[PDB]
């Protein structure tokens, strides 16, 4: 039996990036679990940046935004008929730096967010924490395959998720693959810097039935808060394997020579 | 760096 563990950074990323792979796995009778790492329930007060994001998402600025998101995630994943697990790490907009500053600051005029300068110590400590949680889930669920994000777009939460997954899957002897982060891959290079000792294998551009694209995009629409689109995604996918259907690009990750 | 969007 095939047990697919998809490790999403935020509530929507696995469906947005890999919703057709999840839909295909489900269709094939695989046992599928989407664990979202940064699904921690944030406790107020919220930062100026979080409060702005919440209002952008159509919420009162002091509302329980993570609860709202978690319910959208359950709706989207039940549409795909796959399991969820909501992890305890706080989204970037809720995190504090060890000196008390918010991790992310609000920036005026469309830019939204930028991350505060800080020492790498706290980024490395976050990876080890996330890696401990992934190792426990690997022990419990016993996946035959783990898929997580490439962190195209360099979101710090996606980078932490990716790095933690690479360390945990290497220690546990479980194969791992990275998906192309959407929508970031539509407008970013695709080149990422993996932690020392890891490298990408050859890309696989999947070929999915139009039925699987429709089921993915229906599941995307359960994330109401995040929308205010599908055409862009379509053109990126067709642009990846032309003479081909919809598909998603993933890469295996292996150890580099001499590492 | 980081930075928001959508662009
Ligand atoms: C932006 O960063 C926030 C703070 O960390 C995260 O809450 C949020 O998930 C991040 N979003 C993205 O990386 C992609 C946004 C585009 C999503 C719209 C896709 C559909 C409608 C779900
Ligand atoms: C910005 O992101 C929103 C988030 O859903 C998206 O729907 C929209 O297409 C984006 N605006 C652009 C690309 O101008
Ligand atoms: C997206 O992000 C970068 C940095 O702000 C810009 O250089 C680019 O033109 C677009 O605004």
């Amino acid at each position: 039996a095939t047990r697919l563990l998809a490790i999403s950074p935020h509530l929507d990323d696995a469906v947005l990036s890999f919703g057709a792979g999840l839909a295909q796995a489900a269709q094939d009778g695989a046992n599928v679990l989407v664990y979202t790492v940064f699904a921690g329930a944030a406790q107020p007060p919220y930062s100026p940046a979080a409060q702005r994001m919440h209002t952008i998402w159509g919420l009162a600025p002091d509302d329980d935004a993570v609860l709202y998101r978690r319910k959208e995630d359950i709706a989207a994943l039940d549409h795909l008929r796959v399991a969820h697990r909501h992890g305890r790490f706080l989204d970037s907009i809720y995190r504090k730096l060890p000196d008390g500053r918010w991790l992310t600051a609000h920036v005026e005029g469309r830019q939204k967010l930028a991350v505060n300068d800080h020492s790498p110590d706290s980024d490395h400590d976050l990876v080890g924490e996330v890696a401990d949680d992934i190792r426990s889930i690997i022990d419990e669920f016993d996946p035959t395959l783990v898929v997580t994000c490439a962190a195209i777009g360099e979101h710090p939460d996606n980078e932490a998720t990716r790095d933690a997954a690479l360390f945990a899957t290497h220690e546990k002897n479980v194969p791992v693959r990275l998906w192309e982060d959407l929508p970031y891959a539509v407008f970013k290079s695709g080149a990422v810097e993996l932690p020392q000792g890891f490298r990408l294998g050859s890309a696989d551009v999947s070929s999915v039935k139009p039925e699987m694209r429709s089921q993915k995009f229906q599941a995307v629409e359960r994330y109401s808060s995040q929308m205010v689109l599908f055409d862009r995604l379509d053109e990126h996918a067709r642009q990846n394997a032309p003479h081909g259907g919809y598909g998603e690009t993933t890469w295996p990750v292996v150890r580099s020579d001499d590492s | 760096x980081y930075x928001x969007x959508y662009x």
